[PDB]
Formats: C-alpha cells, sequence, structure tokens
C-alpha cells in the first residue's frame, strides 16, 4: 500500500482490507498550473520589456 | 425497393427554378404550381439539382380532374439528356403551400418515369414560412395507425439546402448585400441557438394546438402520435440528482478553463499595448529629432 | 388486409376470432389484450355466450382479476386441452398482467418485494424470477436490488392513451411551453447586442 | 461582361456607336488582356447589371440556415475534455516558446523582425487565435448545457 | 429446446438440465459419450454457471451471498471462487462484501458516461418532437380533407 500497487485502505476494524479505485487527478489542473507559472515569468519579462517605456 | 429517402439535399437552382415558374404563370391563390425534380439518386441521400416547368392543370373541383401531359416529361428528358446525361428524374414538386388530395394519386403517374421511388417536394413559393420551405415526402406503404388495412402514404425526411461549387458561387454573389460577412463567430452561433430555442417553442405551441383540436374531436384519435408523445414525456429527463452534481463539476471545471483563456487573453493584450506604447515613444522622439 | 368484397362465413370468422382469443391468451409476446379487445374482429363473438367465457377471462386479464381468473380457467380448463397444457403459463401472464399494471398505477420509478407479492398473490421469493420474465420479454428495463428490496424500474412497455390522459399531457406540454417561452424571453431580452 | 459586335465601316467615322450621354457607361474600365483580342476594334463592350427581387433575396438565405433541432444538441461530452485538455498543453507550450521569444527579441534590429517570422511559427498569433477559439468553444458549450437544463426540464 | 435454454436471458437450474437434457446427450459419441467424455459435463456444469452469472449481472445490482449460491447452486465457496476467476478474466463486473456478504454487480458511472446518457436523452427527444411535428400536418391533411 506505501508502495501504491494497490490504492486500498488497511483497517484495524476487526481485519477488513478495504479496496479503493485509484484515484483521478485530472491532467486539466496540472496543465492550468503549470501555465500560470508561465504566464507569470511571461508578465516579468515583458515588465521588463517596458523599463525602456519608463 | 430502394430504401433512399434518409437525407434529401436540394440545390438552389431547383428551388429558385420553382420561385421563377409560379412568377411566371400568374398563378393565383388556390392555383398549385408543378414541375419535376431532375437530379441523382441511388445513394442514400437523395440529392436534388434541376428543375423544369410541367404544364399541370387542374380545377378546384372533385380531386380526380387533374390533368397532366404525358408526353412533355419525356420530351424535357430527350432534351435535358442531350444536354446532361447525368441528371435523371427522381421525381416531382408543386409550389405548396401544404400537402393536396392528389398527391398520393398522381405520384402514380410518375412511377414509370422515374427509377427508384418518387419524390415529393414541397415548395412554400409564396414564403409563409420561417424555417426551410421544403420539406420531403416519399411514398410508402405502411400499416395503418388506427389498426386497419396498410396505407401507402407520405413519409417526411429530414431535407437540408446545400449548394455545390457552380452554384455557391452565384448564391453568394446575389445576396452580397444582406449576409453579414463580418458577424463573429460565437456571435453567430449564439444567435443559431435561440433561433434553435425559438423553433421549438413554435413546434411546441404547434402540438399544443393541434391536442386542443384532438380533445374537442375536430380530429380523430391516433394512438401513434399519443404513443410517441408519451415517449417523449418519458424521456424528458428530471434534473431539478446524480446528473446534477455531474452536470456541475462538468460546469465548474469548464468555467475554470475558460478563466485560463481570459487570463491569456489579457496577457497578450498587455504585451499590444506595451509594443504599442514602445512604438509611439519612438514615433515621438523621431518627429522631435528630425523638425529640430 | 381484409377486404369488403365478401367476409366469408360468419360462423367461421367467429371461430377464426375464437382462435386469435386462444392464441392471443397462449401467446409469449402479447402482453396487451386491447387491441384485439377494441378491434372488430371481436364483434363476431361480442354478443354470443357460447365464447362468452373466454371474452370474461380476458377482460379479467386486462383488469388484473385473480379470482374471477381462478375460477373461470378452473371451469374452461376442460374445455380444450390445449388450455390445460399451458395453465401455468397462463398465470405467468396474470402475474405479469399484475405487474405491469401496479407500475403503471402506482408509478414510482422504484417497487418493493412486498408491495408486488401483494399485488401479485405471489410469495416473496418469486417476485425476483416474475422480474426476471418481465425484463427478458421487454416489458421493462429495470434492475433488481435484493439486500434491500428496492426494485428499480425504467421505461416501461407503452399503452393506448385515453381521453382523460390527453388533458394532462396538454397541461404538461403547456407549463413546458411557458417555461421555454420565458427562457427564450430572457435570453434574447439579456443579449440583443449581439444578436446580429 | 456582354459583347456587340461593331458597325463595320462606321471606323471611316471613327464613331463606333457609342454616344456618351452619360458617365454610366464610361465608369467600367476595359480589361488588358481582353484589348489584346480586340475589345474596342471589332465589338464594343456592355454593362452587366444583376437586378434581384425581394421574394429571391429574403429566401435564398435559407442556404445559410441551419437545422432547428441543432442548436440545443450538446455533442459528446468526452471531446469536450480532450480538446480542453489538449488546448491547455498547446497553450503551455506556446507561452513557454512565448518566454523564449520575449528573451530572443532584446536582441534583436528591426530589418530581421520585419522579416524573422516568416518561416516559423509566431508564438503570440498562435495563443491569441487558440484563446479565442478555445473561450467561443467554451462558451457556446456552457451556453448550450445551461439552456438545455433549463428549458429542456 | 437446448440452444432455446442457452439463449434466453433467463436463469436455469443446474439439476433440472443435468436431469433433463441428460438422457439425450448421453446417448451420443465425440461429446458426452461415454466414460472418456466424463471430461466434458464438468465444462457444461462451468458453461451453465458463467452464463447464469452473465445473466444476474446483466438484471441484479445488489445481490446478497446466499441467494447468490441458491441461483447458482454452487455451494458455498466455489461461488466466490468462480466470481473471482470470472472478474480476473475480464468478463463481468464484480465486486464482493464478504463481511456484509453484499455483491455490487452494478458498474459505478463516471460524470462522462451520465452526461453522454443525457446528451443522448435529450437528442432523442428533440428528434421524437420533430418527427411528431411533421406528422401532425400529414394527418390534419389526411383528415381535414
Amino acid at each position: 500500500i506505501l508502495d501504491k500497487i494497490f490504492y486500498g485502505v488497511l483497517d484495524q476494524g476487526n481485519g477488513w482490507l478495504y479496496v479503493y479505485e485509484t484515484p483521478n487527478q485530472d491532467a486539466t489542473y496540472d496543465s492550468a498550473l503549470e501555465l500560470v507559472g508561465q504566464l507569470n515569468k511571461v508578465v516579468d519579462q515583458l515588465f521588463e520589456k517596458a523599463s525602456v517605456l519608463y | 425497393m430502394s430504401l433512399q429517402h434518409e437525407k434529401v439535399t436540394i440545390a438552389p437552382l431547383v428551388l429558385l427554378s420553382a420561385l421563377d415558374h409560379y412568377e411566371r404563370t400568374q398563378t393565383k391563390e388556390n392555383k398549385r404550381c408543378v414541375g419535376v425534380i431532375l437530379g441523382d439518386a441511388n445513394s442514400s441521400t437523395i440529392r436534388v439539382t434541376n428543375s423544369f416547368a410541367l404544364p399541370f392543370e387542374e380545377d378546384e373541383k372533385n380531386s380526380d380532374v387533374w390533368f397532366l401531359d404525358h408526353n412533355y416529361i419525356e420530351n424535357m428528358n430527350e432534351m435535358c439528356k442531350k444536354i446532361n446525361a447525368k441528371e435523371k428524374l427522381i421525381g416531382w414538386y408543386h409550389s405548396g403551400p401544404k400537402l393536396r388530395a392528389s398527391d398520393l394519386k398522381i405520384n402514380e403517374l410518375f412511377k414509370k418515369y422515374t427509377q427508384n421511388n418518387p419524390l415529393l417536394l414541397i415548395v412554400d413559393v409564396k414564403q409563409q414560412g420561417v424555417g426551410l420551405p421544403t420539406d420531403a415526402y416519399v411514398a410508402i406503404e405502411q400499416v395503418k395507425d388506427d389498426g386497419t388495412s396498410t396505407e401507402k402514404t407520405f413519409l417526411h425526411l429530414p431535407c437540408t439546402i446545400e449548394a455545390e461549387e457552380a452554384e455557391e458561387i452565384g448564391v453568394e454573389h446575389l445576396l452580397r448585400d444582406v449576409r453579414d460577412q463580418a458577424a463573429g463567430g460565437l456571435s453567430i452561433r449564439l444567435t443559431n441557438q435561440l433561433k434553435s430555442l425559438k423553433g421549438l417553442q413554435s413546434k411546441l405551441k404547434d402540438v399544443v394546438e393541434y391536442l386542443d383540436k384532438v380533445i374537442n374531436k375536430e380530429l380523430p384519435i391516433n394512438h401513434t402520435i399519443l404513443g410517441k408523445l408519451q415517449d417523449v414525456f418519458n424521456l424528458l429527463p428530471n434534473l431539478g440528482n446524480n446528473l446534477q452534481k455531474a452536470l456541475t463539476v462538468k460546469t465548474n471545471d469548464e468555467l475554470m478553463v475558460i478563466y485560463i483563456s481570459n487570463l491569456v487573453r489579457s496577457i497578450i493584450a498587455f504585451d499590444d499595448l506595451i509594443e504599442n506604447k514602445i512604438q509611439n515613444k519612438k514615433i515621438q522622439e523621431q518627429r522631435v529629432k528630425d523638425k529640430q | 388486409t381484409l377486404e369488403p368484397s365478401t367476409s366469408i362465413t360468419l360462423a367461421e370468422r367467429q371461430q377464426l376470432a375464437y382462435d386469435l382469443s386462444i392464441s392471443a391468451l397462449l401467446g409469449d409476446k402479447i402482453y396487451n389484450f386491447g387491441e384485439l379487445l377494441h378491434h372488430p374482429i371481436m364483434e363476431t363473438i361480442v354478443n354470443d355466450s357460447n365464447y362468452d367465457w373466454l371474452f370474461q377471462l380476458l377482460n379479467a386479464l386486462t383488469v388484473g382479476d385473480f379470482d374471477k381468473f381462478d375460477s373461470l380457467i378452473k371451469v374452461q380448463i376442460s374445455k380444450i386441452p390445449i388450455l390445460a397444457q399451458h395453465e401455468s403459463f397462463l398465470r405467468q401472464k396474470i402475474c405479469l398482467m399484475t405487474l405491469i399494471e401496479t407500475v403503471f398505477v402506482k408509478n414510482i420509478r422504484m417497487l418493493s418485494f412486498e408491495d408486488i407479492s401483494k399485488a401479485t398473490h405471489l410469495p416473496k421469493d418469486n417476485v425476483e424470477h416474475l422480474v426476471m420474465r418481465a425484463i427478458s420479454l421487454g416489458l421493462l428495463k429495470g434492475s433488481i436490488d435484493q439486500v434491500n428490496e428496492l426494485v428499480t424500474i425504467s421505461w416501461v412497455q407503452p399503452r393506448i392513451i385515453s381521453g382523460d390522459q390527453i388533458t394532462k399531457m396538454k397541461d404538461r406540454l403547456v407549463e413546458w411551453n411557458d417555461q421555454v417561452e420565458k427562457l427564450g424571453k430572457k435570453m434574447e431580452a439579456r443579449g440583443q447586442s449581439i444578436w446580429v | 461582361d456582354a459583347f456587340r459586335l461593331i458597325d463595320t465601316g462606321a471606323l471611316i467615322n471613327n464613331l463606333e456607336p457609342r454616344q456618351t450621354t452619360s458617365n454610366t457607361g464610361l465608369l467600367n474600365k476595359a480589361n488588358i488582356q481582353a484589348l489584346i483580342h480586340g475589345l474596342n476594334r471589332h465589338y464594343y463592350s456592355l454593362n452587366i447589371d444583376y437586378h434581384k427581387t425581394a421574394k429571391e433575396t429574403k429566401m435564398l438565405m435559407n442556404l445559410h440556415k441551419e437545422q432547428w433541432q441543432s442548436g440545443l444538441k450538446m455533442y459528446d461530452y468526452e471531446e469536450k475534455e480532450e480538446s480542453n485538455l489538449a488546448a491547455t498543453k498547446s497553450m503551455v507550450k506556446i507561452a513557454e516558446q512565448y518566454s523564449k521569444r520575449i528573451e530572443e527579441e532584446k536582441e534583436l534590429t528591426e530589418e530581421e523582425l520585419k522579416t524573422r517570422y516568416v518561416g516559423r511559427q509566431d508564438p503570440k498569433k498562435h495563443l491569441s487565435e487558440t484563446a479565442d477559439e478555445t473561450l467561443e468553444n467554451n462558451i457556446v458549450s456552457v451556453l448550450t448545457a445551461g439552456v438545455n437544463s433549463v428549458a429542456i426540464k | 429446446s437446448l440452444v432455446k435454454l442457452f439463449t434466453t436471458n433467463e436463469l436455469m437450474r443446474w439439476p433440472i438440465v443435468q436431469k433433463t437434457y441428460e438422457p439425450v446427450l448421453n446417448e451420443d459419441d465425440l461429446a458426452f459419450g461415454g466414460e472418456a467424455n466424463k471430461h466434458h459435463w464438468e465444462d457444461l456444469q462451468k458453461r451453465v454457471i458463467e452464463h447464469n452469472l452473465r445473466v444476474i449481472s446483466e438484471y441484479y445490482s445488489r445481490i446478497t451471498l446466499l441467494r447468490l449460491n441458491e441461483l447458482l447452486d454452487l455451494t458455498e465457496s466455489q461461488t466466490e471462487t468462480y466470481i473471482s476467476d470470472l472478474v480476473n478474466q475480464g468478463i463481468i463486473y464484480a465486486k464482493v462484501n464478504r463481511p456484509a456478504k453484499i455483491v455490487n454487480f452494478e458498474k459505478p458511472k463516471n460524470s462522462s458516461q451520465l452526461l453522454n446518457e443525457w446528451s443522448h436523452n435529450v437528442d432523442e427527444l428533440l428528434e421524437h418532437i420533430e418527427t411528431i411535428g411533421h406528422l401532425i400536418t400529414k394527418e390534419e391533411i389526411m383528415h381535414g380533407l
């Protein structure tokens, strides 16, 4: 379980071994977060380009 | 027998020839106008491409007094074959406004000239309609909806007006005063959405009116129509619970994507503003140091 | 497809209607006798008393009567051995009639084992096989649940619609159309700046 | 463009049949290659004026009228997520290319930028196009979903 | 009749088959035709149990273990073994709940399936309303005459 081979959860109730389906971790949010980081860097570079204007 | 009645495609030339025919023979009210619908067939999508006038005559009397010339069909056939052998007779059209009594009867006259089942094309030549003024009606034999003898009657088919390269050029040139060539994408899609909603409302009102008629017994009881209506009600989803949660989660994800895209658009506008300010400053400096 | 040129012998057509009723009662993929009852073919024995017993039995089948069905089937089981052979099939037909009519009357997309047992006279242990037959034959498209007896029902076999049902459907249509019109009015009013 | 032959020996008078009593005929300009075959030498050109009718122009509009039962039709709700994910990944890559573009633009002279993005993907118009296209598709999807969820019920 | 038995979506009793069609099957060669054909009867039992499960999973959703053993007629543990094997091969979606003695034959539906089904229902509704609209005019012409 610690090595994430099957995504069940062991319990100490009376010896039960609840088994749960693999989580989803949708790729859309990871892609959005990398996009947000890249756009942050783009903002800093663009403002640096604006130094000549100032 | 060919089952080719799934889809119908009409080039604008057939329809405009219909309008020209109606305005030419000076047809007054109650006088229907009929011609032939030369095209290509034997495929699933029946396609109408060219038409011509017919000397159809009928007195507003007993439905069997209809008259139509037999030699004219073959005489037009020979000349049109000489002009183009790829256009074959695939039925007939009448100048609307709606189905009449003799439509089933006269259709059998075109059975021999046609190769497949003859095609009926209703043309709202005087333009009372709001949607497409064309609809197809293939005469087929099916059991009566009242549990009586099987009847050979017409079946509506989904007709879409579509043009080829030759006729699209002319259509685009002719109405090159009213079509909004700028329009915009999202705006035109939203306008299509609203038009579809209004069409749904109109069809709903028509169905309500027909039911109001049937409860007063001005029309008989058709169990097929009532069964289809009950099926429509059964298919109506209940939203206002698991489906509700799924729709909500999808809408939230979709709005997050919209947020990301708007952020990207704003940063693009930022770069555009920065570059434009830079160029304006350079232009100001140019004019200042070249004047002096 | 019968023609009005000749209707052959009235007695022979009466026997044909008798055979049609027998086959409908003893036919598998038939679970609504309304078509036969309100057809002109039944006018041949709409008055005769020799075959009135099967007309009463068909009426009980459509309504769903149990004790009257039991008495009639006991009396007429000896009329023909053909019906006596398939008595169990007729009882299963009674059970399916009761299930379908109870689903269509009580409505509710869910059900319970006890309700079906009371409305079909079968024990609470044979309801499962009853719904097995019902789903297999195409009457319903539901799904069973035995740990908690909560039989789930989906689209049901359609029935001929009477005059009263038209008013309710018409009112529901009116409400739906009014909702659609209100939504369209709001949509048009809100975005009139871009509807071009 | 219609044509009609010159008369004959009116070239002796040199008055090919053309009395410019109006400017409506002189506005049109003769084609270049048409004069090579001879335009004002054998067949004086004419004017062409397509005249329409209200009935015809009203209803040729039907060529671009969609079927009524297609506006409320949402498409399968799996492609509308794969497309969003692909658009987001493309946006990430294009933003990275935009960063390297801004980095490289610091040390380039105008005589190159006037021709720099001729042969390679300008990673700015791609970003704007992707943003606008995905936003339009997304707005249409949201409106269709909400409209059907409210009205259809 | 044997083909009818293995084509209808209806559970069958194993002893009923093993005592009804057994004589006709036994008086044969090649298959079910002697001591060397004892290899076939076990296969027939396995096939009928597999058909029973394929029907129950298509109908049931929360079958309890005791009734599942009653229907399949497997003793107590052969049932769980069979369920395990058929799900491991990948024919049926099943999940046991031994402490609760429940079987969840239903497959949980992802949001994509739910919205696709809703969209298909709305499309069918629109098509049906179009057909109703186009039949109303036809019948009005038929009986307005």
